[PDB]
C-alpha cells in the first residue's frame, strides 16, 4: 500500500544542543496541502518538485519557514492520477534526496529551473534525469509504480535526511519528487486527451527555531 | 428547500447545517472536485 | 464554492456532460424564535 | 564451472575504498629568482574520475585519510636534502613565498623528512563542520554559486625544501591517499554520461551517450 | 437497502368494531404482481401509479377488491431499471399519500387522468408534481434515489395510512407512486435509446370484509 522511505517513521530531534525551545506547530500547519493537477499527455516528459520549496509562501507553512532560520520536518506524499479503463501507461514516482539539476550543453541552470516553486518544472532529458544519471537505475530511491491497469495512487512517507539536524528552509532543499512517464500514454480516438495528476502533501513532525521580525 | 421555507416564519434562527452533493454522471467517468466553505466574515475565494 | 481540481475524464463513446444536484438541511442544534407570518 | 560461494568480506563498504592510489601530483622547480620554490595542493578526492565515480555512488560520507608523499628528482638520483611538508588547516592562510612567515607558524603541523628517507606518512582526521561530507548539495551558500558546499574543506600541504641559498633541485611530489573508517549513508545510481567539469554535474545534452551497446535485432540474443 | 415508510411493518386491524369476521387471504393474492415496463427516454417526463388502482381488475386481487366494500392492505414496492455502464441519469421514486391531481389552466381533470389504471399516466409539469407543490421539497415522502452509476433497484414498504381503518378499494386511492427523472438521460450514439423501468408489487396484510353477489 504505502512505501516507507528507508524504514524510519520520522520523529522529533533527540536532545540536541542550542535548544534549551523550538516550536512544534499543531494541525494548523499539518493539514493536507493539495497542489495543482498537471496534465499528462502523449508527448509529456516528466515533472519534478523541490521540497520544502513547494510549500514556501503557501499558507501557515509559508509564514513559518520564511520567518525561521532553523527547520526540520518530514513529509507524506500522495500522488494520484485519474484515468479510465481505456487509457494505458506507467509513471515512476521516486524521491531523490539532494537532487541537483546539472545544466546542459558542454552553462549553469537558472533559479527557476532548480527552484521551480509550486508549479514544478518539466524535464528536458528524462533518460538521464537532467543530471547525467540514468533512469534505468533510479529504483534505488523509495519508489512506487503507478500502472494504469493496476492502481492509481502512490504513497511515500519521507523522513528528514540531512547531515545537519537543522538547516534553513529557503536556501537548502532536502529532496525532490520526480514523476516520469516511462511508458507513454496511448488512447483510442474519442477519449480524454489529458489525464490529471494531483499531489497531496501533509507535513508530519515540523519544527521551527528562532523567530524574525 | 424545506429548511428555508419554514423559516419565513420564526423571525430568529441559529444552528448548524449541512450541504450534501451527489454526482449524476456515467459509471466510467472519473474526476475530482474541491468543496470549500468560507467563514461568514470573508468573501468568496478568487483562486483555488 | 465548488472548484475543478481535475478535469472531467471520459473513455470513448461516453457523453462528456453530467450534473450535480445539491441538497441541504439543518442539524440537531438548530432552533427558532419569535413567530411571524410568511411573505409567501 | 564455479560451484561454491565467494567471500563476503571483500564487498563491504570499507574494503571498496580500502587501498591507496594516486590523488595528486605537484612540482617545485627550485632555483633562481623567476621560479617560486614551493608547491601547494588543495585536498580534494574529486580530481581523478576513478575515485570520483566511486564516491558519487553515495551522498554522505565520513572517513579519515592518511597520506604518503613519494618525492623523486627529475632524473632519480636523490642526494640528501631536507624537505618540509606543512599542513594548513581549513581557516588558515596559505604561504605566499618560500621565505614567508607562514612557514614558521607553530599551528601548521609540518614534517621534516630528507629525500633519502622512506616516504613521510601522516594521517588527517575528519575535518568537517557537519557530521558527514556532502558531495551533492541542493542549495545556495547565501549562476556559479549553485551547488557549492564549503563543509568539504580539508587543507593544503605546501611542499618546500629547507635550505638557505636556493638549491637547484627540480622535484616532483606524488600524493597517495588511503581512506579509513568509511561510512556511506544513502546510495544513488552510478553516472553514465562523461564528465564535463570538476565541481558540477554537467553532461553535454547535445550528445546523450547510451548505457548499453547496440545489437542488430531484439529477437537475437547474440551480441 | 430498503426504505421503510414511516417505520411501521404493517399489521392487521386491532380489535375493531363491526368485525365480530373479515377474510385474510393467503399467498394466492400475496404473490408478485409485475406491471409493464415503461420506456424512459431523453424527453421523458415522469410517471405516477395510483394504489390500489393498479391491482384492480387484475388477478385474484381484482376479484376481491371489486366484490368487497371494506378494504385494508399494505404493499411492498420494488422499482428497478436495467441500464448499462454507458448510460447516466437519476430517478426519484417517492410514495405520496393522498396524491391529488390538481387540474391546469386557470377545468377539473378527467377520470383517466387521476385513476390511470395499470398503465399509469405521465406528468405534464413534473416541476410542480401536477399539484402546485414543488419537486424540490418532495423528499419528505419515503423516497429512494436510483442513480445509474450506484444502484438500479429501490424498495419501499408502505403501510396502511388512513383516518378510517376500512374503506372501499374502488372509490378511494390511498397513495401514489411517482417516478420522475430529475436528471435527464444521456448516452453516446450507438447505445440503446429506451431504458425499461419494471415494477413489482406484493401485498402484505390484505383484508376484505362483506361479500357481493
Amino acid at each position: 500500500n504505502i512505501v516507507l522511505a528507508y524504514g524510519e517513521w520520522p520523529e522529533y530531534c533527540p536532545d540536541t544542543d542550542a535548544t534549551a525551545k523550538p516550536t512544534r506547530p499543531d494541525v494548523s500547519v499539518n493539514r493536507f496541502y493539495t497542489l495543482d493537477s498537471k496534465m499528462w499527455q502523449e508527448n509529456s516528459t516528466g515533472w519534478y518538485w523541490k521540497f520544502p520549496d513547494v510549500l514556501n509562501k503557501t499558507g501557515v507553512f509559508g509564514q513559518n519557514a520564511q520567518f525561521h532560520y532553523l527547520y526540520r520536518s518530514g513529509f507524506c506524499l500522495h500522488v494520484q492520477c485519474n484515468a479510465s479503463k481505456f487509457h494505458q501507461g506507467a509513471l515512476l514516482v521516486a524521491v531523490i534526496p539532494e537532487f541537483v539539476i546539472a545544466g546542459r550543453g558542454s552553462p549553469h541552470p537558472g533559479f527557476t529551473t532548480t527552484f521551480p516553486g509550486t508549479t514544478g518544472a518539466t524535464f528536458y532529458d528524462p533518460y538521464v534525469l537532467d543530471s547525467g544519471v540514468p533512469l534505468s537505475q533510479a529504483l534505488i530511491y523509495p519508489h512506487q509504480w503507478i500502472n494504469l491497469r493496476t492502481n492509481n495512487c502512490a504513497t511515500v512517507i519521507v523522513p528528514y535526511i540531512n547531515a545537519v539536524p537543522f538547516d534553513s528552509a529557503i536556501n537548502h532543499s532536502n529532496f525532490g519528487l520526480i514523476v516520469i512517464p516511462v511508458s507513454p500514454l496511448k488512447y483510442s480516438s474519442g477519449a480524454t486527451t489529458a489525464i490529471p495528476i494531483t499531489i497531496t502533501i501533509a507535513p508530519l513532525n515540523s519544527e521551527f527555531g528562532g523567530l524574525r521580525q | 428547500t424545506l429548511v428555508g421555507q419554514i423559516c419565513r416564519y420564526y423571525t430568529q434562527w441559529s444552528g448548524s447545517l449541512k450541504v450534501t452533493f451527489m454526482f449524476t454522471g456515467s459509471f466510467m467517468a472519473t474526476g475530482k472536485m474541491l468543496v470549500a466553505y468560507s467563514p461568514p466574515g470573508s468573501a468568496q475565494p478568487a483562486n483555488r | 464554492t465548488l472548484w475543478y481540481q481535475t478535469n472531467y475524464v471520459v473513455p470513448p463513446e461516453t457523453p462528456g456532460e453530467a450534473y450535480i444536484i445539491a441538497m441541504g438541511a439543518a442539524q440537531d442544534n438548530f432552533t427558532l424564535k419569535i413567530c411571524k407570518d410568511t411573505d409567501e | 564451472c564455479v560451484v561454491n560461494r565467494n567471500g563476503v568480506l571483500e564487498t563491504t563498504i570499507n574494503h571498496f575504498f580500502s587501498r591507496s592510489g594516486l590523488v595528486g601530483v605537484v612540482n617545485l622547480t627550485d632555483g633562481g629568482t623567476d621560479t617560486t620554490g614551493y608547491a601547494t595542493w588543495d585536498i580534494d578526492i574529486m580530481g581523478f574520475v576513478q575515485l570520483r565515480r566511486k564516491c558519487e555512488m553515495f551522498t554522505y560520507m565520513r572517513f579519515n585519510a592518511e597520506f604518503t608523499f613519494v618525492t623523486t628528482t627529475e632524473n632519480g638520483g636523490a642526494r640528501p636534502y631536507m624537505l618540509q611538508y606543512m599542513y594548513v588547516p581549513p581557516g588558515a592562510p596559505k604561504p605566499t613565498g618560500r621565505d614567508a612567515f607562514q612557514w614558521q607558524t607553530a599551528t601548521n603541523p609540518s614534517v621534516f623528512v630528507k629525500l633519502t628517507d622512506p616516504p613521510a606518512q601522516v594521517s588527517v582526521p575528519f575535518m568537517s563542520p557537519a557530521s558527514a561530507y556532502q558531495w551533492f548539495y541542493d542549495g545556495y551558500p547565501t549562476n556559479t554559486t549553485y551547488g557549492l558546499c564549503p563543509n568539504n574543506m580539508m587543507g593544503t600541504f605546501a611542499v618546500r625544501v629547507v635550505s638557505r641559498e636556493a638549491s637547484q633541485l627540480k622535484l616532483q611530489t606524488r600524493v597517495y591517499m588511503k581512506l579509513k573508517h568509511v561510512r556511506a549513508w544513502v546510495p544513488r545510481p552510478i553516472r553514465s554520461q562523461p564528465y564535463l567539469l570538476k565541481n558540477f554535474p554537467n553532461y553535454d545534452s547535445s550528445k546523450i551517450t547510451n548505457s548499453a551497446r547496440d545489437r542488430s535485432s531484439i529477437k537475437q540474443a547474440n551480441m
